[PDB]
């Protein structure tokens, strides 16, 4: 009641309610709000609040009746639809509420006796957003919802208790097989505890619970249910609250999701002491420190005392098909720093259970970033082959292996109920290997974890395993990584269990590969853009004693950056609001980048080239590996200059002489000709490439004879999409099936010159829709400069439910087809034989596909694009989706896509990935501030050796001033290079590890001027190598070497040792907030 | 004879669930209604 | 760790049926019986 | 028609009732084997009156009872009941 | 892996992946299997 | 029938039901069906 109603009598208690309403769609915190603004509007049950995304403050005064000094517990119970957050007084969180599902909060037994008050912060919109209609459908911007419980309750707890008893009783009669004793003795005592409780008589309750005892036992009601049969566990039980980043809300509203879920797990854990807790994101970590330090504390004593276990080690629970290699490692060095930063864990678990698809290289990426578990349970929406596995030993391209382990019971947010519990082991699906599953419980995907009702029917389950045990027995204390440990001691490490090799194909939200078309170009062009600031900081504060290298801003960039490679908003799969937020935040990375950068290079001696030097002294930034012999780039809007290097790589000249190789356009019968050197290219009126002959191989690369194909190469086909289920996320294997052919463009030759011949096509997709299609052939004076034929198509996109696609068939008859992919190359195969092929119609890839047979091989570059299919002599490249689920303007508007087609007479070598990186690369117009400081330092760091091996990126160490080497193989076999650092003194070399960690020294020769570091790779290997300039069968789990010498073994876990260099060094954080490290000998 | 000799477009076996979902939405007035048969029932409704 | 870093020995998944159908033939009296336990049961029989 | 239940109440004319027992493994010359002692629990027809079944093995129809075999069988299947838990805890010391 | 066959290559997996890969653990060739990475290699020829 | 099918032609759907003739057959359209087979029925339907 409220205090209106209660005005003659001082001792019936009343809850009042002033709320005070945000005016517009911000959320303002606590400290902006009490104590400043005035809550002076009464609200009352049945009351309606808000449009969507509103939020509504409520001071609540209560009073306890008197009679009430009994009652041990206080409950005060809020049901409005929506987001909850009691706050004390004082400022501090202490409860969610969410709908139905939570709507208890439990008085802390220290202002039921005083007239208090607190605050809650609501609202406006469900645990997912608010939806209209479907869940996955587009907010509803002007949803109302209704205030139904603000009560004071007084719950009756032995009732509670044998509401829990009856429950999973009951849970074990309808679950349990009817030919199971368990489930007639379960029956038999709900029908007596039926027959004896009369709500007249209270004490029918007691007798009630104790009739329940014969099947739970007389444990249940504390933690020391779980410290029976504790030896012999099968299931592992974990709290989880799996809050996405941004799925159908703003980061805003993710910020209080983040405390309110929080705050929730840890008063839980004060009430109960066996509860763990596991979550993931260091950024998540970042918001909650920044908006609510105390209750950053307070999660970091949690942290300490083994309970909110700290897991994943990434920045975020990024995708794994979309962002390059370096953004992964990058997820994981941000990740690992700030987790060994603000508490003293260092991750072994790498804890993606919701990424759509993992990348062949993410083991040996795991392997080089401390972890070597993973747990997942994505790939239990393949909806056509079910992962023979679920635990095994995943191994990447190098051979690097992580343990995996999928939850049999194929939730993350589990209920523990006896259903989940039991198929937490009997829908394991390698049972002979290990028999042990982990139990994910809470409530997730975006939201707030575990309730206190779960814990109650998690000691209900383990009392009837350890009664009547039929259940698994069930464990609740442990962590994650002691779960790991344990399948790896019963596994001899592992060893005896299944391997899988290479790429977890998800066979689900293939379309995510194609949505959100301007996020994935933005992400490219923010990664490329990021590397080569880097680069050029690293040579400034290098060589320039008044620069030092940006590491707050670098920092800042690459948060934002990995921020936006989230899991959901990457793949393109979020809501308008998300990516009204996340295009505007990519696209001030991408400047503040090019800030960086040109600010590293005035600093080195260049500037802009600022369009009025004359073209003699322009000059180009390469930020290459390698030697770009040659470069086409306009200067004016439509003047074209080549800029060639012959020996220094990272500066190219402008070249005065006309090129060995030039390029022409010229017309045939009513066919444009585009011919070089190297290629010829007949392209009809309708625009389809008729025929493409390589000139040196007297060859035609095509074959519209064969396939279904016979009318050109590059042909545009616009395909009905309609996926079955999710839209943004989906692409079905039947959209193949209906489909229009879009050939009725014009061609008309855009130039002619020796520099680069062009014609255009006109095509028109639709009404509404309409597209540019460019193709250029670039002359050249050497054939490492020559990236194919290039296309160019500017799209005017504003198709429903319509999939853009180009074809080229291309006279190849191979099995399989390389993909360029995060630090290697994955082979898929183009055959359709068996239901794992038949679930790959479309693949990702990085920057090209290959499609080879012995003597020759067309590559497609792309510098925007990441679907590819290739199935019998046929390439396709996925260029544009229209979905409308999530957001009904996904990707409509314009669209500039860059793609190539690179045909050689081999099969696929470093000459394709040297095309793909340079037709990926932003060449950069300088100019020489001086001759006196214009030094071309740019080569300062090289890779020289097999081309295979590719130096990838160049940074500065995060503690120190060394610089950072990334090195890998691209191809896939062992490779020797060296290393020449030319105008520095070397005081060493060492190989380390992701995070930047010494592995081992490297020999570093001294030659006229260089140093020239000798180093040797494995198949697919990513290797580190920190350079320190100046003058100067147990493996150590930090450094890893066998341990020949004294050892330090990590008591409080399983498989943690330490060589004593590593020791001496502190570097030894793991998943245990407080090792014991005891020595061992021999 | 009209059996090609040389098949260079592989064919996959339908997966059965898929295709038969895929049934649901010829007759379905949701999110693809546009696409499919109900979007011709009509001929210019007036109200 | 004693997790090794490198996987180069691959480990299928145990098919059920033939290493169900393998158990049979431990305890068999055909032609396996000199590889398996019925060949030690008896220490020298004498008729 | 299948009995409907393992353990009830028989009632004379007069009414006059012993209790019966139907042992749930269909047999009295059972084999001691896993399926045996599963059966003799798990096709009890009325479970939700009792959960105890009778195991009544040996070799019979006219001839001579079990064998040390079958004794041995028994103390595996209670090992088993007693280590990994899914056979049903069998009793062998009781008399009828 | 590469084996030969009749009148050219059969590729076969070397991985264990799925149960398909699982029932090639022994495959038939002609007179020589290779194992080739992108720079090295190694055959096996036989004459029986 | 779904790949014959689409909204702007209005003959697809003549076409779509001819594909479907195969399944259906020729005398759906009135009580002609009911004229076959009509001497060896299982099932006898009446309105209520
Ligand atoms: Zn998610
Ligand atoms: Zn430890
Ligand atoms: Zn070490």
């Amino acid at each position: 009641n409220p205090s209106g109603d209660v005005n003659n009598d001082l001792s019936k208690g009343f809850v009042d309610l002033k709320v005070y309403r945000v005016p517009d769609l911000s959320r303002p915190s606590f400290n902006e709000v009490v104590g400043h603004k005035k809550f002076d509007e009464t609200a009352s049950k049945g009351d309606t609040f808000g449009p969507s995304w509103a939020t509504f403050w409520f001071e609540v005064h209560i009073r306890l009746p008197k009679s009430w000094a009994k009652y041990e517990q206080v409950i005060f119970q809020w049901n409005c639809d929506n987001e909850g957050l009691v706050y004390s007084q004082d400022g501090v969180p202490l409860q969610a509420f969410s709908g139905s599902e939570r709507t208890d909060f439990i008085l802390p037994d220290s202002w039921k006796t005083t007239e208090d008050t607190f605050y809650i912060e609501m609202a406006c919109n469900g645990m997912f957003g608010t939806g209209a209609g479907s869940q996955i459908a587009p907010p509803d911007p002007n949803r109302y919802f209704t205030l139904t419980k603000a009560d004071l309750v007084a719950p009756n707890l032995p009732a509670m208790a044998l509401a829990y008893d009856f429950l999973l009783m009951q849970q074990c009669v309808k679950q349990l097989p009817s030919n199971c004793w368990q489930k007639y003795k379960a029956r038999q005592i709900c029908n007596d505890i039926m027959n004896t409780f009369h709500p007249n008589d209270l004490s029918t309750i007691n007798e009630c619970r104790n009739l329940a005892k014969a099947f739970l036992g007389n444990d249940i009601d504390s933690e020391a249910v779980f410290e029976k049969n504790n030896d012999k566990a099968n299931v592992f039980a974990i709290g989880h609250c799996h809050i996405d980043t941004a799925w159908l809300w703003p980061f805003a509203e993710t910020r209080r999701k983040i405390v309110r879920s929080w705050a929730t797990q840890m008063n839980i854990m004060d009430r109960y002491p066996e509860y763990q807790f596991v979550c993931s994101q260091a950024l998540q970590y970042l918001w909650l420190k920044e908006d609510h330090p105390d209750v950053f504390e307070k999660l970091k004593e949690y942290v300490n005392q083994n309970k909110f276990i700290p897991i994943g080690g990434s920045w975020v629970e990024h995708d794994t098909n979309i962002p390059n290699g370096e953004s992964l490692i990058r997820q994981f060095l941000l990740g690992q720093h700030f987790f060994e930063k603000e508490f003293g864990v260092r991750c072994r678990t790498f804890w993606l259970p919701d990424t759509f698809g993992y990348s062949s290289q993410i083991p040996q990426i795991c392997r080089l970033c401390g972890m070597d578990r993973f747990l997942t349970q994505k790939l239990s929406w393949n909806n056509i082959n079910s992962f023979p596995t679920s635990t095994f030993n995943w191994v990447a391209l190098d051979g690097s292996q992580v343990i995996c382990h999928m939850p049999p019971a194929n939730t993350y947010t589990a209920d523990t109920n006896v259903n989940d519990v039991l198929h937490s082991i009997d829908q394991h699906k390698n049972l002979v290997n290990d028999q042990a599953g982990l139990l994910v419980f809470g409530i997730g995907d975006g939201g707030g974890g575990p309730t206190p009702e779960m814990l109650e029917k998690l000691r209900r389950c383990k009392g009837i395993a350890n009664t009547v045990g039929y259940l698994p027995n069930v464990k609740l204390g442990n962590t994650v990584d002691e779960f790991f440990d344990g399948i790896l001691k019963r596994t001899n490490a592992g060893q005896t269990l299944p391997s899988w090799n290479g790429e977890l194909y998800f066979e689900f939200h293939r379309g995510t590969y194609t949505t959100q078309a301007e996020l994935k170009k933005l992400m490219r062009k923010v990664e490329i853009a990021l590397h080569d600031a880097e680069y050029v900081s690293t040579l400034a504060s290098i060589f320039s004693k008044d620069y030092s290298y940006p590491k707050e801003s670098l920092q800042d960039l690459w948060r934002d950056t990995l921020l936006c490679q989230f899991h959901d908003v990457l793949p393109g799969s979020c809501i308008e609001m998300v990516y009204k937020d996340a295009i505007p935040i990519m696209s001030k990375v991408l400047k503040n980048t090019e800030a960086l950068l040109w600010q590293a290079i005035e600093q080195l001696g260049f500037k802009k080239a600022s369009s009025s030097d004359n073209k003699e002294q322009l000059c180009l930034l390469n930020t290459l590996p390698w030697n770009v012999r040659g470069v086409i780039t306009e200067t004016e809007e439509n003047k074209l200059v080549y800029f060639e290097s012959c020996d220094g790589k990272g500066i190219l000249t402008a070249a005065h002489t006309s090129l060995k190789h030039p390029a022409a356009a010229y017309q045939k019968d009513d066919n444009f000709i585009l011919v070089n050197d190297h290629l010829r290219v007949t392209i009809a009126p309708n625009g389809l490439i008729l025929s493409l002959f390589d000139l040196h191989k007297e060859r035609e690369i095509l074959d519209l004879k064969s396939g279904k194909n016979h009318a050109g190469a590059n042909q545009y086909v616009l395909f009905e999409d309609t996926p079955l289920s999710w839209q943004a996320w989906d692409t079905e294997v039947f959209s193949l099936e209906k489909y229009e052919v879009l050939d009725k463009g014009k061609v008309s030759i855009k130039e002619s010159g020796p520099l680069r011949a062009s014609v255009v096509v006109d095509i028109p997709i639709s009404e509404l829709s309409h597209m540019k299609a460019t193709i250029s052939l670039e002359g050249y004076n050497d054939c490492s400069e020559f990236t194919g034929v290039n296309f160019t198509c500017e799209v005017d996109w504003h198709e429903s439910c319509k999939f853009l696609k180009v074809e080229f068939p291309v006279d190849i008859h191979s099995e399989f087809a390389s993909y360029e992919t995060q630090f290697g190359i994955t082979k898929r195969p183009t055959h359709y034989n068996t239901s794992w092929d038949v679930a790959k119609f479309e693949v990702c890839h990085q920057k090209f596909a290959d499609y080879s047979d012995f003597t020759y091989g067309v590559s497609v570059l792309n510098d925007c694009k990441y679907g590819f299919s290739t199935h019998g002599n046929l390439m396709r490249l996925s260029l544009l989706r229209s979905p409308k689920q999530p957001d009904a303007h996904a990707d409509m508007g314009k669209h500039t896509i860059r793609y190539a087609v690179y045909p050689h007479s081999k099969p696929l070598d470093s000459s394709t990935v040297r095309a793909a990186h340079k037709f990926n690369s932003n060449f950069r117009l300088l100019t020489r501030a001086s001759d006196t400081a214009n030094l071309d330092i740019f080569d300062a760091f090289q890779l020289v050796g097999e081309p295979n091996v590719i130096l990838s990126h160049i940074k500065m160490a995060e503690k120190g001033k060394s610089i950072i080497l990334r090195v890998y193989e691209s191809l896939g076999g062992k490779s020797r290079a060296r290393l020449v650092i030319k105008s520095l003194t070397v005081a060493s070399v060492t190989k380390c590890n992701g995070l930047e960690e010494d592995l081992e020294e490297l020999c570093t020769l001294k030659s006229n001027d260089y140093y020239e570091v000798p180093i040797e790779l494995r198949a697919f290997e990513i290797a580190t190598f920190k350079v320190n300039l100046g003058f100067k069968s147990v493996a150590c789990n930090t450094c890893l070497k066998i341990i020949r010498n004294d050892s330090f073994h990590c008591t409080k876990c399983f498989d943690f040792d330490v060589c004593r260099d590593c020791y001496a060094k502190q570097a030894f954080l793991h998943p245990c907030p407080k090792p014991h490290f005891v020595l061992v000998r021999s | 004879t009209l059996f090609p000799v040389l098949n260079n477009t592989p064919v996959g076996k339908q997966v059965d669930s898929i295709y038969e979902s895929r049934l649901d939405q010829f007759l379905s007035e949701g999110q693809y209604r546009d696409f499919n048969l109900p979007s011709v029932y009509d001929h210019a409704r007036i109200d």
